[PDB]
RNA sequence: UAUAGUUUCUUUACUUAUUCAAUGAAGCGGAGCUGGAAUUCAUUUUCCACGUUCUAGCAUUCAAGGUCCCAUUCGGGGCUGA
RNA sequence: GUCUAAUUAAAACAUAGCAUUGCGAUGGUCAGAAAGUGAUGUUGACGCAAUGUGAUUUCUGCCCAGUGCUCUGAAUGUCAAA
C-alpha cells in the first residue's frame, strides 16, 4: 500500500455527504392558515373630508392597513377583493400607529363608482 | 511537427515559475495525525524496559498463518447456527428427554481475557495467542511470565483485528486453546515447540534487554558524521 | 465616477491600442523597447556564454 | 497613595502607538529557499514617507516564484537607493548597496542595517534614521559572526542572519533644533502620546514620590535600585554613577 | 481474571514500566485537549471498580487541571 | 603523598520532555549524477559548484517537447522533462 | 501656550534647548486574578523608558565621610529551609 501525492501544504476538511431530514414526526402538526390574507391587510378604508377629495379627483382609495403589510400584498389584495387593477401604493405609518394605503388606479376604474359600490362614501 | 517547437523551461531560482511539485512531507496535519505519529516516535525514541519490547517481537506470517488456519478450523459458532442448534435441541430434548447432551461437545477456541487467565491459572491451556496491539499495554504486559510461570506457551502475535475477526468481533486482543482434537494436535505439537523456541526460550535474555532508543533519520546521519570524522585514521 | 464607468460603452473608457486604458503610450514605446533589448541582449550573452565554455 | 505616569502607561489606553498612517511594518522577506540557496530579484516601484518614523521605507516588489503573483515588501531605505532599482537579495548576491547578503558572506568592515538577531525575526538592528551595524570578524566553524552596535556594543550572532547593506537612511535629523513646543506636539502625536513631560517634585506627593514641600526638592535620593517595585522607579534606575562625565565611554 | 493484576500493577506506581507509561501518556495528554472525550476508560480496573459497566451509556472524559 | 568505599564543584555531549520564533507548514537531511580542484599512489583520497545581475518589460492554464500506451475522433492517459 | 469650572491666571505648569540614567529583544519600563495574556511595539540606541533643569550668551567650583545607587569577591564574619 503506497502514500498519495499533494501539491498543497495544506490539508482541508473533506467534502463529505451532507445529508438531508428523514423526520420521524412532523414538527406541529398543523399547516398554519395563511396568517395574511386580504380580509386582514384590509381592515376598512378612511372616512375623513380629505380622503373623499382624493377619491373624488385623483381616482385614489384610501385604506387603513395592517402594519405586517406591503405593497406586494396590498395590490395583490385589492385586486383580489375588488377587482379593481391599482396603479401605484403608498403607504405611511399614521402616528396613531398604524398602516394608511393610499393607493392610485388606472383609468379603466372609478375610486367613486368602487366607493359606493363597497357602500361608503 | 514543424510547428511544434521544444520550449523548455527554466525551473531555476530566479527565473521562472514552480510546478505542482509533491509536498506531502511538507503538510500541516491535523493533530490527530501528528499525534499517532509522534507518540510512535517518542515510544521508540525512549529506553523502554524490557517486557515492552519483549513485545515488538511478532511471529513470522508464515507461522501466524497456520496458526490462524488451524483457529479457524477450531472457530466458534455463529450465532445463527447457534439458534438452530438451540431448535434441533430443544426439540431433542422436549421429545426424548436428552439431558442437554443429545448435541454433541464442542471443541472450539476460548476468547475472552478474565477467562484465559483463569484457564492460565488452573494451567488448563495448551497454547495462548496475544495481540501486539493494544492500547492499554497493562492488559497483557504480565501475561508472558504468567504463562512462563504456569509453563504454557505463548504467542505474541499481530493483530487484535485478527483475533477478533476470528472469533466473530471486531477486536479481542487475546485467544487461547485447551483442548484440540488428534485431527492437528500434533501440527499443534511442533507449532508450540516453534513458539516456546522463540518466546519462552529466550524469555531471560529479551527480559534482560532494554530496547528502544532508536533516533531519526537526521539524527543518525549526523551521529554517524560524526563518527566517521572521529574515527577516520 | 465608477458606477458611471459601467454604465457607459467600451469607446468611452479605452484606447484602441494595446495597454488601452491602463498605461500611458510612452510607457508602452518604452517598455515594448525594453523587452526587445534585453531578450536579444539575452540571446547573445547565452551564445556567447555556451561557446566560451564549450572552448573550455 | 495614587497611580503614577507609567504604572498607567503599561495598561495603554491613551498611550497606544498611533497608527493610522503607517504603511504596516518594515521587515524583511521570508528566508525561504532562494535567500539560503540562491538569490532573488526585486524592483525598487517607489520610496515613501512613513509616519511616525524618521526614516522613509521603500516599497520594493519581489516575485513568489511558487505562484503567479507579485508580493510586496516594506523594506527601510538605505542612502544610494533609488527608485526603479534592481535590489537582488539572498545568499548568491552581490555586495553592493539595497542588497540583503548574509553576514557570514559579507567580509569585515562592511556595513550593514536592519539587521536581524536570529535568522527569521527579519528586522531588529538598526533600524532607525543614520544607524550602522559594523562587521568585526566570523567564527564559521560554529558560525558566528562579531558586530559592533550604534551604542558600541560588541555582538555575537549567526552567519544565516541577514542583513541589509548601507546605512539607513534620513541622517543628520537630530541635528537640527525644533524650537518649538508645535514641532515637538506634531511628531509626538504622530507617535504616541508621551508628551509633555511634567515633573514629579512639581506635582504632589501623592501623584509622585519626589512631589510636595514647601520648596521644590526631591528629599530622598533618585537613584534606585534596579530590585525596587513598580510605583518607586521613579528616577535613575541602576545607575553606577552620575552626574556631568568628562572623559570616554571607556569601552 | 485480569484486573487484580492490573491494580497491582497500578499500585506499583514507580517502576520502570509504569513511570515510562506515564511519560507517555502525560505528553499524549498534554498535546490534546484540556477536556476531551476518552471512549475507553484508561485504567478499566478502577473504572469497573466505581461504576463503569461496560455498555452504552457510559462516557469516559479526560481533564487537566492546573496545579498548585 | 598512596589507598577501598562515601559525598560535592566543574566541562561538554543526545533528542523527545519543556521552552522560543517563523510558515499559506515548500525544497530538510542523506546519498547521487554533471563538471572544477584535489594527489589521485590506485580508484578517487576529499573539497567547491551542482540553470538567474548593464536596463523600472514579460513570465500563470496538471508545461511545451520527447517518450509508452489507449481505441484515434473530437482525442484520453502514464514516464521523463524536474 | 496651559491650569485651580463656582473667591487665586501668577513669578506657578509646560516649552524648546542642556544634562543624566536603564535597555541589544532570552531585554528595559509598565500592566494583568491568571492565561497559548498584554502596552511601548506596524518599534530597535539619531530608538523606547525614567529623571532633573528650563530660551540664547557666559559659567558650572571643592566634598564620596553620611544616606542612597553601584562593582568586587580573593574571604575561618553572619548564614534559612531542604
Ligand atoms: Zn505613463
Amino acid at each position: 500500500k503506497a502514500l498519495k501525492v499533494r501539491t498543497s501544504a495544506t490539508f482541508r476538511l473533506p467534502k463529505t455527504l451532507k445529508l438531508a431530514r428523514a423526520p420521524k414526526y412532523a414538527s406541529k402538526a398543523v399547516p398554519h392558515y395563511n396568517r395574511l390574507d386580504s380580509y386582514k391587510v384590509i381592515e376598512q378604508p378612511i372616512t375623513s373630508e380629505t380622503a373623499m377629495k382624493k377619491v373624488e379627483d385623483g381616482n385614489i382609495l384610501v385604506f387603513q392597513v395592517s402594519m405586517k403589510a406591503n405593497k406586494y400584498q396590498i395590490k395583490k389584495a385589492v385586486k383580489e377583493l375588488y377587482e379593481v387593477d391599482v396603479l401605484k401604493v403608498n403607504t405611511l405609518v399614521r402616528p396613531n400607529g398604524t398602516k394608511k394605503a393610499y393607493v392610485r388606479l388606472t383609468a379603466d376604474y372609478d375610486a367613486l363608482d368602487i366607493a359606493n359600490r363597497i357602500g361608503y362614501i | 511537427n514543424p510547428l511544434t517547437h521544444s520550449t523548455p523551461k527554466n525551473f531555476g531560482i530566479g527565473q521562472a515559475v514552480q510546478p505542482k511539485r509533491n509536498l506531502s512531507r511538507y503538510v500541516k496535519w491535523p493533530e490527530y495525525v501528528r499525534v499517532q505519529r509522534q507518540k510512535k516516535i517518542l515510544s521508540i525514541r525512549l529506553k523502554v524496559p524490557p517486557t515492552i519490547a519483549q513485545f515488538q517481537y511478532t511471529l513470522d506470517r508464515n507461522t501466524a498463518a497456520e496458526t490462524f488456519k488451524l483457529f479457524n478450523k477450531y472457530r466458534p459458532e455463529t450465532a445463527a447456527e447457534k439458534k438452530e442448534r438451540l431448535t434441533k435441541e430443544a426439540a431433542a430434548v422436549a421429545e426424548g428427554k436428552s439431558k442437554q447432551d443429545a448435541s454433541p461437545k464442542p471443541y472450539a477456541v476460548k476468547y475472552g481475557l478474565n477467562h484465559v487467565v483463569a484457564l492460565i491459572e488452573n494451567k488448563k491451556a495448551k497454547l495462548v495467542l496475544i495481540a501486539n496491539d493494544v492500547d492499554p499495554i497493562e492488559l497483557v504486559v504480565f501475561l508472558p511470565a504468567l504463562c512462563k510461570k504456569m509453563g504454557v506457551p505463548y504467542a505474541i502475535v499481530k493483530g487484535k483485528a485478527r483475533l477478533g475477526t476470528l472469533v466473530n468481533q471486531k477486536t479481542s486482543a487475546v485467544a487461547a486453546l485447551t483442548e484440540v482434537r488428534a485431527e492437528d494436535e500434533a501440527a499443534l505439537a511442533k507449532l508450540v515447540s516453534t513458539i516456546d523456541a522463540n518466546f519462552a526460550d529466550k524469555y531471560d535474555e529479551v527480559k534482560k534487554h532494554w530496547g528502544g532508543g532508536i533516533l531519526g533519520n537526521k539524527a543518525q546521519a549526523k551521529m554517524d558524521k560524526r563518527a566517521k570524522n572521529s574515527d577516520s585514521a | 465616477r465608477p458606477r458611471q464607468y459601467a454604465t457607459v460603452s467600451k469607446t468611452h473608457k479605452t484606447v484602441s491600442r494595446a495597454y488601452g486604458g491602463s498605461r500611458c503610450a510612452n510607457c508602452v514605446k518604452e517598455r515594448i523597447i525594453r523587452a526587445f533589448l534585453i531578450e536579444e541582449q539575452k540571446i547573445v550573452k547565452k551564445v556567447v556564454k555556451e561557446q566560451t565554455e564549450a572552448a573550455k | 497613595g495614587r497611580v503614577i505616569r507609567n504604572q498607567r502607561k503599561g495598561a495603554g489606553s491613551i498611550f497606544t502607538s498611533h497608527t493610522r498612517l503607517r504603511q504596516g511594518a518594515a521587515k524583511l522577506r521570508t528566508l525561504d529557499y532562494a535567500e539560503r540557496h540562491g538569490y532573488i530579484r526585486g524592483i525598487v516601484k517607489q520610496i515613501v514617507h512613513d509616519s511616525g518614523r524618521g526614516a522613509p521605507l521603500a516599497k520594493v516588489v519581489f516575485r513568489d516564484p511558487y505562484k503567479y503573483r507579485l508580493r510586496e515588501e516594506i523594506f527601510i531605505a538605505n542612502e544610494g537607493v533609488h527608485t526603479g532599482q534592481f535590489i537582488y537579495a539572498g545568499k548568491k548576491a552581490s555586495l553592493n548597496v539595497g542588497n540583503v547578503l548574509p553576514l557570514g558572506s559579507v567580509p569585515e568592515g562592511t556595513i550593514v542595517s536592519n539587521v536581524e538577531e536570529k535568522p527569521g525575526d527579519r528586522g531588529a538592528l538598526a533600524r532607525a534614521s543614520g544607524n550602522y551595524v559594523i562587521i568585526i570578524g566570523h567564527n564559521p566553524d560554529e558560525n558566528k559572526t562579531r558586530v559592533r552596535l550604534p551604542s558600541g556594543a560588541k555582538k555575537v550572532i549567526s552567519s544565516d542572519a541577514r542583513g541589509v547593506i548601507g546605512v539607513i537612511a534620513g541622517g543628520g535629523r537630530v541635528d537640527k533644533p525644533l524650537l518649538k513646543a508645535g514641532r515637538a506636539f506634531h511628531k509626538y502625536r504622530l507617535k504616541r502620546n508621551s508628551w509633555p513631560k511634567t515633573r514629579g517634585v512639581a506635582m504632589n506627593p501623592v501623584d509622585h514620590p519626589h512631589g510636595g514641600g514647601n520648596h521644590q526638592h526631591i528629599g530622598k535620593a533618585s537613584t534606585i535600585s534596579r530590585g525596587a517595585v513598580s510605583g518607586q522607579k521613579a528616577g535613575l534606575i541602576a545607575a553606577r554613577r552620575t552626574g556631568l562625565l568628562r572623559g570616554s565611554q571607556k569601552t | 481474571g485480569a484486573y487484580k493484576y492490573l491494580e497491582e500493577l497500578q499500585r506499583k506506581k514507580q517502576s520502570d514500566v509504569l513511570r515510562f507509561l506515564q511519560r507517555v501518556r502525560v505528553w499524549e495528554y498534554r498535546q490534546k485537549n484540556v477536556i476531551h472525550r476518552a471512549a475507553r476508560p484508561t485504567r478499566p480496573d478502577k473504572a469497573r471498580r466505581l461504576g463503569y459497566k461496560a455498555k452504552q451509556g457510559f462516557v469516559i472524559y479526560r481533564v487537566r487541571v492546573r496545579r498548585g
